[PDB]
DNA sequence: TCAGCGAGA
RNA sequence: AUCGAGAGG
DNA sequence: TCTCGCTGACCTCTCGAT
């Protein structure tokens, strides 16, 4: 009778609304509340504002027979990562709303918006103990994705710190010598000295000795009144240079990181509380305000607009000149308008920075302007450069109805009025921005696949004893070192003894965790490349070990046994896409190589042809360009296109004519196969190049030192150009194309395929400004490489070529070698995260994930048995997970009696 | 017919052949989609009912009869009535109206949906349908769309948009002939306007109508390009032609990004009417149209002189020219008073006219909710200071002065309807009498002798409104919990054949007597004029009056068509006033929004040199991160308007001659670079000028049409006229210390709205309660008093933490372990808390469901 | 610049620059026009209940020479007005009174004239009425039926 | 809807 | 309970 | 090698009708 089809028996087991995903993986719970969240600036990190109306009900059985002795868990709706649930000690407040600490707002993505959070009460004693020891906001100083602190001053606090620590020329009280920070505070409160007055103060600072003791150093330092006042809350053991500068968001983040590294946990939380209090107080005292006059419209825009309009008019030469094809015209118009947009943004920023000309004691000096928009910009509290240039420059280009960009520019900012046509154009960008958070968030929510493919991994032993590792090198693609060698190696063990430049001297012995001091020692040496112990080349079966993993990023020190590294890695990788797609509407819907230092031209992997003129024209498709200075080779990596011809300009080409983000990340994680790649199979050294009558040119590659040759078929149409590429390495490029991860694995190796996947994912993540540690991607790749085909098993029980767990094959080979048997040979198989998750031994996990009917049919016909050893199985059957606190219980269960 | 016309036009015109010929040789375009309104859908449902009736008639008449076949027995009205009843009440397009404010009703009535029967599906729809199209210009608002999955699919009609005979949206354009714009208007559809080139509204024109600029910006073929005067064929009729009604209410819309304009247009619809409607100081000029067309305000049907004024009713004495020959000459306008809304808000009409005041046709006589003198008033003008204040406006939060709470500027009345239904039961277990078993003396005395509560009584939680006992456990209707209020209305419903108890007869007859007295008074008010005219057919008039009174009494006493199985229904209306507190969502018209975090004492708020504190403190960091500069511009313009109003009020406080007030108000109205409005005070009389100045003493309202609003120079001039700084920023002093803030702070009056997102409606906390049947899990709603869902992502978070015992207790002890729950509650209450988790009942449900599929799944012991 | 008495009490200061040549139309004109087309008498069978009746009114047996017809229709006065419909919790509807007609012809004699014609007026269900504000009252709740954006009937060629 | 996936032709 | 229509995050 | 089904695409609240 109803229009919708009837729900059958299988419909109640499979799907999002099925039994698994709606009642076993996620349940509704008692002792839970919810209300709107408001800001409490008086709260400490371990505190939150819990209304008495809730506390009367949530603690009702406790009341029958309490707030301070029993913590509560606060929870925001998305919960993109672990810090979306934290434990606080509640203080009873009047009203209905919940008071949330301002610092944990970034960790929760919380906002005083109408936003709501849930409350949960740990009932059992063990639940309270684990809440206090693990989920407390004080224990969550550092982010799990990367070692950066997750609690950070923002908005009002950043503006207050930036107002205090900034200086002004000829401010009241300039040039006076002060006996300490207290005198500076006294002159500020008395009104005798300004907060930006450049004074000379006597500062006593402490620095840790060799044994760790604190020794004081007293000296007179050129500073300001605000910095001197701020120095009073800085704990003992930090240099004065941290506050002797205009503090932005990055400066405060670095200061908090330094405090955590030098002092520890409790000093860091105390320092964060003091910084928040001081920032709020001095942002209130500053009286910062935004006005229509604060946005200054430069006179350069009125000419740059005309220049760009004339440029595009000349570029489209009345459609009679030719080459007005839609591909070329659109690209050149977009390039011209982007050039105009960046020129106007630079012009307005330059007008705003030195808008203030200040009269000194008889001098008309120029200093950085105290404009409100500018002070909100460089402080980094809130407000990107794109938004500011939209306000005071132009809007620029907008998102097309399609994925492309509008041809027509807005050519107007928001301080000035917009035409109805321009506003109609910007409505397209508005629709795209809201549609990204409305629909594209499903693509991010990748996260579930990553969680399920990797949820089985738990750190199980201290160390393998292995020696394998991966090369770590800096990234200099963009003309600067985007990822220094310290960022890659920090907090990870060393597989091989790092040797000092030269020989017989080792800076870092192997099997030592490279913490901040070891990284500084490595940076003392001019150059260093370290082979780092990794998780993909981990000898542990059924898990990973602490040494091959590295350091617990959230806790700083080395990771302990029992930590679910797979879930943490999956959450860390999955969050940035989800968070960035949501923040798309914040924006509003909006040819040569030049080296830093001149020198002689060097090249790497380059094949070129001599042009008719003296210039050199590149012929190879993949060519890299690196310059050498008068002192050494310049540290950049650049890509030279096929048609390119060669502060010195060393390359020239036309990007227009040749003579995705999360989709790309998913393609890498699903082990997609590109159509083009064709690379050498086995190292031979001789290519026969025999003549074959068949249309597809046939390649026979025969070894110099081996009798058995290899023959391959190379279609001429599919692969137009074929090189020699002999015996350099099995996997050498024979035809031009994007390399396939499966072939790259099979030919080069596990380490090489891991490096390829990690680099290709991190390029996409870095393009958007996201910073995630590489060990998470390495964990995910390790989950990708779990199946092997046992070719030529011999004495093993495997029959012909069948997919088998790599751990089982390795254990069988070890047992056979103990008994003297030859063992089974195998080839590692690369499986996408979906297929690898569906191919797990347990059928309950596969049924819960996806393909429920098919998985159940396979398990039923095959008579499979599930041992319930992973996290998801024990969650479903409602027992303790084999991780964290329950890891000891699960190990006791495995050891049995 | 429209389909045949489209088929002929597409092929430039055997029918199947022509389609194949052109196939061998954009759907989102408006020319491919037409509008289907309520009338056509009702006609289609009538067609469905009528074809069902026709099938029934054919089946009945297939037998054939000589003289025994008649129209009556052949047809039956049941299928048609069933079909129409299903359409009006169960159709997807038949929606519960949004009744938060007049603007919400206007937007709902002007709403256009691409979904519905014979339409698209939100999950199947792609990006092409959801995106703006060049044909949306002037027909569908590009700004106002839902923020959820319904984006792009649910759309709002533009201000000037119509529908032609064929159902295609069309827009008005000014015909341009020989280079001069002509006042004649031609409505053009998308396919019709595609051929023509259309000039823009922002095109300067001379006195004769010629375009000022040599080259005029235009559009053609879906693209905008510069054009000369000769080629121009049409011009936009207004600058509001593109935006909808809701989006046109935003002042300075061209200074906002379309995202924040969308947010403001949506949040204008959740604004709750307050105790006093306060006009927007800065507006657009569309408030009057919205208020009049919404129908919430009583509008004089005929022009006349007011004869009687009252809170509940207004009487108009119609003019001699406007009376019908048979008409007595009296128009009575009864006013809605404290009635519940669809969204549980209050509907109130208050007269805005005085006795003896002349009235013409179309004048507003009473002000509906969120209306002030015929102008839509969705919020209150508030003095805002854009500056951080100790982190109490930290992250988009809002700090509110205690004077706002004291003056009840944002206090709202919310009416809650509770119903008590008595059903028929064998052996008479259920009772409805006042006497109930095990009832407190105070609770019994609270209810009347009829068992119902008295009108006007104050009721708190756990108090019975209507007395009832059933077996006999008390089935009395009572307020659920927490909710408190006063009984403003009680309605008792009984069927014609339903037995009426004497006490229930007493209550129902009291209500009916009140209604009959009201009706008799209303009839006698009109009959008095006719009787007086007869004094200057008395028996006939008396007989007609008696007949009308008897008919009204019969209509009042007519039994209601109660549902089968129930005897009487008693409805109790509770009205309570909600005062703002920390946790209430506040927002403006430019996309800005926030939650009150603290109620700050009046002395602690920042104050000016004159000692006047600010009402609202807003973080300035939320302005440049977003792209809502319109809020800053509106703040400056509101400051200037309040300065003008303050000057007028100052001249009113000390007695000033009417000449000075006339001169100042004329100067204020004449200010502006070039304004079409020409207010001439020389035409007005002295009393009219005094009344205007009295209305302007709280601030002169300002109208800024979208894409045609006030320039910055005009705002600066208005600030100058009010003796205020042109920068819009003033020196503020800290209330707690008296120390001047180191930088000037912009201060002005911004129109703030209170949204229907109160914290008391949202605050919830459950310890334990009812559990579902199929799965022994807590319920899933605040109304059902259920727990919060602990989704899979939260389980992932606990797994990442390694919190094994917390996750185990949340999976089993807090849900699905019936024995575990039962033992845990005793353990927690006793104070020695220990849990023994077991198998969740959901796992057993899964096992049973899998076994019912034919697959044997078991629990292997070892 | 204020002529109405309501606007004369308080004139809003207008900063607009562009002259207004076409006044804002009635905001709810679409609902009123649609329901007026649906309800009002149509001399031709193009729109409304008239067009609806001309579709399936001629219900008769196959080749029986006895068909059912009608002459016109009329909508009666509603029993209750909007306010007491909302109070009572009942639909605000108007009874539909339709005058039907039936014709009887000679059996197996098509050439012969019609034996008799029977016309009579019959009540046919309740049709809900829309108030002056463009809304409907259904079961005591005030409802709005929004317009639908659907593809125009005809032929289109898309890939 | 829109993809991607292997397995029949 | 389910479905439809909305809304907030 | 290429069609061809089969698979996939967080939390909360309000209302009424079945
Ligand atoms: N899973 C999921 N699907 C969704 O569709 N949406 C989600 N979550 N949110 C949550 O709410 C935050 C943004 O909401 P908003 O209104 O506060 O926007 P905003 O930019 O952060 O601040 P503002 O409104 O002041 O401009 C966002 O992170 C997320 O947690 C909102 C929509
Ligand atoms: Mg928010
Ligand atoms: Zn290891």
């Amino acid at each position: 009778s109803n229009k919708r089809p009837l729900k059958s028996l299988a419909d109640m087991i499979k799907g999002k609304q099925g039994r698994f995903r709606q009642n076993l993986l996620g349940k509704r719970v008692d002792y839970s509340g919810r209300s709107v969240i408001t800001v409490g600036p008086y709260l400490r990190l371990h505190q939150c504002g819990l209304p008495k109306k809730m506390a009367l009900e949530l603690f009702k059985p406790f009341i029958y027979g309490v707030i301070r002795e029993h913590p509560v868990l606060l929870n925001r709706a998305p919960t993109l990562h672990r810090l979306g649930i934290q434990a606080f000690e509640p203080v009873l407040i009047e009203g209905k709303a919940i008071q949330l600490h301002p610092l944990v707002c970034a960790a929760y993505n919380a906002d005083f918006d109408g936003d709501q959070m849930a409350v949960h009460v740990p009932l059992t004693l063990e639940a309270q103990l684990e809440a206090r020891a693990l989920m407390m906001s004080t224990n969550n100083i550092l982010s799990p994705a990367n070692g950066e602190p997750i609690i950070v001053p923002s908005q009002d606090v950043v503006l207050g710190l930036y107002y205090m620590t900034r200086d002004c020329v000829n401010a009241k009280g300039e040039g006076m010598v002060l006996t300490g920070p207290k005198e500076a505070e006294r002159l500020y409160r008395s009104g005798l000295a300004s907060l930006h007055a450049r004074v000379k103060v006597r500062i006593t600072e402490y620095e840790k000795d060799a044994n760790g003791e604190l020794v004081a150093k007293t000296s007179l330092k050129d500073t300001t009144v605000g910095r001197a006042i701020l120095w009073m809350i800085v704990p003992k053991g930090l240099p004065y240079s941290i506050v002797n500068q205009a503090l932005g968001k990055k400066a405060i983040s670095k200061m908090l990181n330094t405090c955590y590294r030098i002092l520890g946990l409790k000093p860091t939380v105390i320092f964060a509380d003091q910084i928040m209090y001081t920032g709020f107080a001095y942002a209130a005292r500053s009286g910062a305000s935004v006005g229509i006059d604060d946005m200054v419209i430069p006179e350069k825009k009125h000419e740059i607009i005309s220049e760009a309009e004339a440029e595009v008019a000349e570029i489209q030469e009345q459609f009679q000149s030719g080459l007005v094809t839609a591909g070329e015209r659109y690209n050149k118009v977009i390039d011209i308008w982007a050039a105009a947009n960046d020129r106007v943004s630079k012009a307005m920023m330059d007008n705003l920075q030195t808008e203030t000309v200040i009269n000194r004691d008889g001098q008309e000096e120029k200093q950085v302007s105290f404009n409100s928009i500018y002070m909100m910009a460089d402080s980094g509290a809130r407000g990107s450069a794109a938004q500011i240039r939209q306000l005071a420059g132009m809007r620029g280009l907008m998102a097309k109805p399609d994925g492309s960009i509008i041809e027509t520019p807005i050519t107007a900012n928001f301080r000035e009025g917009l035409n109805v046509l321009q506003y109609f154009i910007s409505t397209h960008g508005a629709r795209k921005g809201l549609a990204d958070t409305a629909l594209k968030t499903a693509n991010s929510g990748l996260t579930r696949r990553l969680v399920d493919v990797a949820q089985d991994l738990v750190v199980t032993e201290d160390d393998c004893g292995t020696h394998e590792g991966i090369m770590m090198t800096p990234v200099i693609e963009g003309g600067d070192v985007k990822e220094p060698l310290r960022d890659r190696v920090l907090g990870r063990v060393t597989a091989e003894d790092v040797l000092k430049p030269g020989t017989a001297d080792i800076l870092v012995p192997r099997n030592t965790l490279l913490h901040e001091q070891w990284c500084d020692l490595l940076e003392e040496n001019s150059v260093d490349a370290v082979k780092v112990r990794s998780v993909v080349s981990c000898d542990t079966d059924f898990g990973v070990c602490a040494h091959c993993y590295g350091r617990d990023l959230a806790r700083g020190h080395i990771i302990n046994k029992g930590e679910a590294i797979g879930v943490i890695a999956a959450q860390s990788i999955g969050e940035p896409g989800t968070q960035l797609t949501m923040r798309t509407f914040h924006i509003g819907g909006a040819s040569s190589i030049q080296v830093k230092n001149k020198g002689s031209i060097k090249l790497s992997n380059v094949k070129s042809v001599v042009n008719s003129s003296g210039k050199l024209v590149i012929t190879s498709r993949n060519t890299e360009l690196k310059l050498i200075d008068e002192f050494g080779r310049t540290k950049e990596s650049y890509k030279v296109p096929y048609g390119a011809v060669l502060g010195e300009t060393v390359a020239n080409w036309d990007p227009h004519t040749m003579p995705g983000g999360l989709p790309r990340v998913a393609d890498l994680f699903e082990a997609r196969r590109p159509k083009e790649p064709a690379i050498l199979a086995e190292i031979s050294g001789i290519v026969s190049f025999g003549k074959e009558t068949k249309g597809k040119r046939r390649l026979v590659i025969t070894p110099v030192d081996g009798s058995d040759p290899y023959e391959e078929m190379i279609p001429k149409w599919r692969q137009l150009n074929v090189f020699e590429g002999e015996r350099v390495e099995r996997g050498d490029v024979i035809s031009d194309g994007p390399e396939a991860p499966h072939d790259i694995l099979r030919l080069r190796g596990v380490h090489a395929v891991t490096r390829y996947i990690v680099n290709e994912v991190q390029d996409v993540y870095r393009l958007q400004g996201v910073k995630i540690n590489d060990k998470h991607i390495e964990v995910i790749v390790r989950q990708m490489l779990r199946k092997a085909t046992i070719v030529n098993a011999g004495s093993s029980d495997f029959l012909e070529g069948e997919q088998v767990e790599y751990s089982r094959v390795k254990i069988a080979n070890r047992e056979l070698e103990a008994n003297g048997k030859v063992g089974a040979t195998y080839s590692r198989d690369l499986l996408g995260i979906t297929k690898a998750s569906l191919a797990t031994e347990s059928f309950i996990s596969a049924a819960s994930f996806q393909e429920t009917t098919r998985v159940l049919t396979e398990a039923a016909v095959a008579g499979k048995r599930d041992e319930l050893r992973g996290l998801k199985e024990n969650v479903i059957v409602g027992r303790l997970i084999p991780a964290g606190t329950g890891y000891a219980y699960h190990q006791d269960r495995m050891r049995r009696r | 017919a429209v389909g045949r016309m489209k088929f002929n036009r597409s092929l430039l015109r055997d029918d199947i052949i022509d389609v194949m010929k052109k196939l061998i040789d954009d759907i989102d375009h408006l020319g491919n989609r037409r509008i289907r309104s309520v009338g056509e859908m009702a006609e289609n449902q009538f067609r469905v009912g009528l074809v069902r009736v026709e099938r029934a008639v054919k089946e009945r008449l297939s037998l054939g009869d000589l003289d025994t076949l008649m129209p009556q027995d052949m047809i039956n009205a049941k299928p048609i009535s069933a079909a129409v009843k299903e359409f009006f009440g169960s159709s997807q397009l038949s929606q519960f109206m949004d009744q938060n404010n007049p603007l919400s009703e206007i937007t709902h009535k002007r709403r256009i949906s691409a979904l519905g029967p014979g339409g698209l599906t939100r999950e199947r729809a792609g990006f092409e349908v959801r995106d703006v199209h060049p044909t949306h210009y002037g027909r569908v608002c590009p700004i106002e769309t839902p923020e959820g999955p319904n984006i792009g699919l649910i759309n709002s009609l533009s201000v000037y948009a119509q529908t032609n005979e064929y159902g295609f949206l069309e827009t008005p354009y000014r015909k341009v002939t020989d280079g001069v714009v002509t006042d004649e208007i031609h409505y053009l559809s998308a396919i019709e306007e595609g051929n023509y080139v259309i000039a823009q509204a922002n095109s300067n024109l001379d006195e004769e109508g010629h375009f000022v600029e040599d080259l005029v910006t235009c559009r053609s073929k879906g693209e905008s390009s510069l054009f000369s005067r000769d080629q121009v064929d049409y011009m936009d009729v207004s600058t509001q032609q593109v935006v909808s009604v809701g989006a046109s209410l935003i002042p300075f819309l061209e200074h906002d990004d379309a995202n924040r304009a969308l947010m403001g247009a949506n949040m204008q619809r959740q604004a709750v009417p307050t105790l006093r409607a306060d006009k927007p100081l800065v507006g657009t000029g569309m408030e009057r149209a919205v208020a009049v067309d919404s129908g919430v305000t009583a509008v004089a049907k005929r022009g006349g002189v007011v004869q009687y004024v009252d809170a509940s009713r207004i009487v108009i004495k119609v003019n001699e020219d406007e009376m019908y020959p048979g008409e007595a000459g009296i128009d009575i306008y009864n006013l809605t008073k404290y009635t519940r809304s669809n969204q549980n808000t209050c509907i109130n009409q208050m007269p805005c006219v005085s006795l003896g005041e002349p009235v013409e046709r179309g004048d507003v006589l009473a002000d509906g909710p969120s209306t002030d003198l015929g102008e839509l008033a969705l919020g209150q003008n508030m003095r805002v200071a854009f500056m951080p204040w100790n982190g109490y406006n930290f992250e988009d939060s809002i700090l509110v002065s205690e004077r706002v709470v004291q003056e009840d500027r944002f206090t709202t009345i919310h009416i809650q309807e509770l119903a008590c239904v008595s059903r028929d039961t064998k052996l008479g277990p259920e009772e409805i009498t006042a006497d109930i078993p095990n009832v407190g003396e105070a609770a019994l005395s609270k209810l009347d002798e009829s068992g119902i509560v008295y009108i006007g009584a104050e009721v708190t939680g756990g108090d019975i409104l209507v007395g009832k006992v059933t077996p006999v456990k008390d089935s009395s209707l009572r307020v659920p919990n927490g909710v408190s209020g006063t009984v403003i209305d009680v309605q008792v419903f009984t069927r014609d054949g339903v037995e009426k108890d004497k006490r229930a007869l007493e209550i129902e007859e009291m209500q009916l007597k009140q209604a009959k007295k009201d009706l008799s008074e209303e009839l006698q008010i009109l009959e008095a004029g006719l009787f007086s005219r007869i004094r200057a057919q008395y028996d006939e008039l008396k007989h007609e009056f008696e007949k009308k009174l008897e008919a009204k009494r019969r209509k009042i006493t007519q039994g209601d068509d109660l549902a089968p199985g129930v005897l009487k229904i008693v409805k109790v209306y509770l009205a309570v006033k909600r005062r703002i507190q920390p946790g209430d969502k506040m927002a403006g018209r430019h996309g800005n929004k926030g939650v009150i975090s603290k109620i700050n004492p009046i002395e602690d708020m920042p104050y000016d040199e004159n000692g006047t504190p600010v009402d609202i403190v807003l973080n300035p960091l939320g302005v440049p991160s977003r792209m809502n500069i319109g809020q800053i511009l509106e703040t400056h313009l509101g400051m200037a308007a309040k300065g003008i109003g303050d000057k007028i009020n100052a001249m009113l406080k000390q007695q000033q001659e009417v000449a000075k007030l006339r001169e100042f108000i004329q100067r204020a109205y004449d200010l502006g670079a070039d304004v079409r409005q020409k207010v001439d005070l020389s035409t007005f009389s002295d009393e009219e000028v005094m009344r205007l100045a009295e209305n302007l003493r709280k601030g002169m309202p300002i109208a800024t049409p979208v894409f045609d609003g006030a320039k910055e120079a005009e705002i600066k001039e208005l600030l100058k006229l009010g003796d205020l700084p042109t920068s819009g920023q003033i020196r503020l002093y800290d209330g707690r210390t008296g120390e001047q803030f180191e930088r000037p702070v912009t201060v002005g009056y911004m129109y703030m709205l209170k949204l229907n997102h109160l914290v008391d409606d949202k605050m919830h906390a459950r310890s334990t309660g009812s559990y579902s049947l199929v799965t022994q899990q807590p319920l899933g709603g605040k109304a059902q008093f259920g727990g919060q869902r602990f989704g899979e992502m939260e389980v992932w978070a606990l797994e990442a933490y390694g919190a094994a015992y917390t996750l185990q207790e949340m999976l089993t002890v807090k849900s699905d372990d019936v024995n575990g729950r039962t033992k845990m509650y005793k353990n927690i209450v006793d104070g020695n808390h220990q849990m023994e988790p077991g198998m969740p009942e959901s796992f057993n449900v899964l096992l049973k469901e899998i076994r019912s599929l034919g697959i044997n799944i078991e629990l292997e012991d070892e | 610049m204020v002529y109405s008495y309501t606007e004369k009490k308080r004139i809003r200061k207008d900063f607009g620059k562009r002259p207004q040549v076409l006044d804002v139309p009635y905001l709810l004109s679409i609902q009123l026009d649609s329901f007026q087309k649906f309800i009002e008498q149509d001399p031709e069978g193009q729109y409304g209940l008239e067009a609806a009746f001309r579709s399936v009114f001629p219900i008769q047996s196959y080749s029986g020479n006895s068909e059912l017809q009608y002459v016109s229709y009329r909508l009666g006065e509603p029993v209750f007005d909007v306010q007491e419909c909302q109070i009572r919790g009942v639909t605000y509807s108007a009874p539909l009174r339709v005058k039907l007609r039936l014709v009887i012809y000679e059996r197996e004699a098509p050439e012969g004239t019609v034996k008799d014609i029977k016309e009579q007026e019959v009540y046919m269900g309740e049709i809900p009425l829309m108030t002056d504000n463009g809304t409907f009252v259904i079961n005591g709740t005030e409802r709005v039926i929004v317009s639908q954006l659907h593809r125009s009937p005809g032929v289109f060629f898309d890939s």
